């Protein structure tokens, strides 16, 4: 029991190094907003 | 100023409201613009 929690606890634990690196993890997410951002960039600048 | 004011700066007719500027302009500029083609600033013509 004792191991299992520490491995546990070890995965838990890299999980928040995993999410600050790679500056693509939250990408997927990212891309839903810079998506919006250009459709409404877009239609600002097809005003011109 | 600071209304919902008629304005026809040298012919361009508009309907805005009128606050201070708080940018530097050069003094070679007469309009001001933003992303899309509309004008955001102008000069006055009489008090400058
Ligand atoms: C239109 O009126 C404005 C405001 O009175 C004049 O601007 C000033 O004019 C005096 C004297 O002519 C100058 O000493 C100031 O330096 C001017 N101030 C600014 C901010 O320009 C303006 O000269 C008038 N227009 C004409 C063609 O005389």
């Amino acid at each position: 029991q004792k191991l299992i929690a520490n491995q546990f606890n070890s995965a838990i634990g890299k999980i928040q190094d995993s999410l600050s690196s790679t500056a693509s993890a939250l990408g997927k997410l990212q891309d839903v907003v810079n998506h919006n951002a250009q459709a409404l960039n877009t239609l600002v600048k097809q005003l011109s | 100023k600071n209304k919902c004011v008629n304005f026809n700066f040298n012919g361009l007719k508009g309907t805005g409201v009128l606050t201070e500027s708080n940018k530097k302009f050069l003094p070679f500029q007469q309009f001001g613009r933003d992303i899309a083609d509309t004008t955001d600033a102008v000069r006055d013509p009489q008090t400058l």
